[PDB]
């Protein structure tokens, strides 16, 4: 038979790679959304000037 | 005439200059138990009590602030947020408050008069002078002020020069 790249990844290790590779992206996009909401809240609170 | 005398009587003990090898480049403000002092004015505090402290920084709002001890909180300036449009008292005379903007007539304004608070007819600080920009005949100020909610708003016109 043929040696396919990523042929023997054994689904548990797919779960470990997907956790360690996706949770970091989830945390960084919720950090960026939180930064945008904080910037809009500053511009709202400074509006009363 | 008498307005400058009232400014000198109100800002006599509470206003301390900033020294830099004998040069007066700025003025701090003692109000509400807080010591306001800008970033670009660098030097030593002439007062001995206020110099031996640690000032928390805010580079976006261009302010260093500290905690005045309890034995000096009664001898501070007053502060308020209720301001109408019209005229206010300043160290070199009068200042106009129109459309939420502070304007000063020309002739005055150099490097060194940064940090002077703006007073009213009662004796309360409404703004703190940080910078200025020359607009035609009548210059505009880049200052900070407060509001009813309690958010320090920094107003800055276009292409200002720091004093």
């Amino acid at each position: 038979h043929a040696q396919t790249f990523t042929a023997a990844v054994s689904k548990t290790a797919w779960t470990w790679l997907t956790s360690l590779l996706g949770g970091s992206a989830v945390i960084i996009i919720i950090g960026l959304v939180l930064a945008t909401i904080v910037a809009m809240y500053v511009l709202t609170n400074q509006k009363h000037n | 005439g008498k307005r400058q005398r009232m400014v000198m009587k109100l800002e006599s003990d509470k206003t301390f200059p900033i020294m830099l090898e004998g040069k007066i480049n700025g003025y701090a403000c003692v109000v509400g138990g807080k010591l306001f002092r800008p970033m670009h004015v660098e030097g030593k505090i002439d007062n001995d009590v206020l110099a031996a402290l640690k000032t928390k920084k805010a580079s976006k709002y261009d302010l260093e602030y500290a905690d005045v001890p309890q034995n000096m909180r009664a001898d501070t300036f007053k502060y308020t947020h209720e301001k109408p449009q019209g005229y206010y008292s300043w160290h070199h005379g009068a200042v106009q408050y129109e459309n939420g903007r502070f304007t000063v007539p020309k002739g005055v304004g150099a490097k060194g008069d940064s940090g002077r608070p703006i007073l009213d007819n009662q004796g309360r600080v409404v703004a703190i002078v940080l910078g200025g920009v020359n607009e035609g005949s009548r210059t505009a100020l880049s200052v900070v002020m407060w509001n009813e909610k309690g958010v320090t708003v920094k107003y800055t016109p276009e292409n200002c020069e720091q004093w």
